């Protein structure tokens, strides 16, 4: 602030720091699963 | 101060060749990921007034509630005028200024004195600059300035019942849903002029708007003076979160 | 200076169309906005060259109150017609359409109309005399915007 | 003759720097304003015929 | 000022309480050690220099 008369020691004391992680938007998943599967037991 | 953190983007996975089924890359290669964070602070809005102690026996009625109503509503239209369109300069940055820096201000065709007017042809296709955000029209805010309602109000496009339905202008002589989004005019857009903006489509949910102090009322008796001081203040800001969700359209040059 | 200069032509060459008037709300400003509070006054020239705009002429354009299928034309634009005759002649600058806010004027008055007989044995006459005090006056300076021909 | 008062228009307050903090001007600027009037008045119309 | 206290974590007055009162002491043990006469206590030193 360093408009009074006693001040802080820096602004990480002046500061609040957020546990909260946030995403931005995300393109979308089409073909991954549109298919049906065909499971095998070989090469 | 107030910081918050940012989840990275994506990384992917290889496809390993056969020949290297016993080797030591047949698990790929390694993905990283580093995070980063945002911040958001406030400004500061006063105003103050006196009122000395003389006028109110000099006048036939009392003065005091007409002083209050306006410095709030002094407040109230500098709050709105800032969020609009305001500087980085000690104030809050406007919408307009946040799109002029994020070059997401499209510079349409629409004259500044008239040649060509504004369609709603050319309101709909700021959508396209909104990237992935525009996908959904419930989660978008369109305001225009009033000489692009009355412009719109105009529009060729939206005259004819056969057109738009029974919701054309010469039914009903205002304009309220176009092209899916709804309208709300404001007076705030700056100046007609060349360059000028005259509409602006927002991502609503990407905007908060930060508070340390809401708006108090001070009162100082200064005997010294046979005055009455009022002091008004509050700490405002508007921010985002990420630099996105804003287009504004403009005028021709 | 809400006389707004419209490219209709006296002469007749060009007629007095709908979309027109309606440009006339756009200089009310912020009481233009809301239809509600307006009301529109029209010349019997500007009537009859309302009546023959291409534009209210089929059904697929305006609904069912074309022109073709009626003969009167009633709201225009969300704003309902009325025709006064006490506009002056139709020449070059002069007006053919009004648009008001009604709420902005008043008519102050003083005493109403009254009549007063008096026998004059003098003369052998009766002399009758009407008399009334009135003013027509608005609030702010603003709310009225009229239309004038071209040239 | 009728008189009635008018409403004067909007003030606006100020963002203050963050280096005036301490000072008065944390405080803002005035924001001052006076009334108006309005008079309103009539004319007299008045017309007579004798038999 | 009132805009330092919210612009903090924690307050910050006890130690201006603390300063202030310090302040006194230390100005007053160094007034009686050497203050001069010149609207200060004369100190030990400036009497036993004029002495």
């Amino acid at each position: 602030n360093q408009s009074s008369s006693v001040e802080v020691s820096s602004e990480s004391y002046e500061t609040i720091f957020s546990q909260r992680i946030i995403r931005d938007l995300q393109k979308e998943l089409v073909v991954g699963a549109l298919f049906e599967e065909l499971p095998m037991s070989s090469k | 101060i107030l910081t918050m953190l940012v989840e990275p983007d994506a990384g992917r996975a290889t496809w390993v060749a056969a020949s290297a089924y016993g080797s030591d890359n047949t698990t790929g290669s390694e993905v990283t990921g580093a995070l980063t964070e945002i911040h958001f602070s406030t400004y500061k809005l006063a105003a103050k007034s006196f009122i000395t102690d003389e006028t109110e026996e000099d006048a036939i009625f009392s003065l005091l509630p007409l002083l209050r109503k306006r410095l709030i509503e002094a407040h109230a239209v500098s709050i709105e005028e800032a969020f609009m369109t305001g500087d980085g300069s000690g104030k809050p940055k406007g919408l307009l200024t946040l799109a002029s820096e994020d070059s997401a201000k499209v510079t349409t065709e629409a004259k500044a004195d008239g040649s060509v007017l504004v369609t709603a042809k050319t309101i709909s296709k700021l959508r396209r600059k909104l990237g992935r955000h525009g996908l959904k029209l419930s989660k978008l805010v369109l305001i225009v300035s009033m000489d692009a309602y009355y412009d719109l109000l105009e529009d060729e496009e939206w005259q004819d019942v056969a057109q738009v339905g029974n919701d054309a202008v010469k039914l009903q002589g205002q304009v309220g849903r176009i092209y899916g989004l709804p309208v709300v005019v404001s007076e705030y857009f700056p100046a007609k002029a060349a360059g000028k903006e005259f509409a602006v489509i927002v991502y609503k949910d990407n905007f908060v708007m930060p508070r340390q102090r809401a708006v108090t009322v001070e009162r100082e008796r200064q005997a010294g003076k046979q005055r009455d001081a009022y002091y008004v203040t509050q700490r405002v800001n508007l921010q985002r979160y990420f630099e996105n969700g804003v287009v504004s359209g403009a005028y021709a040059a």
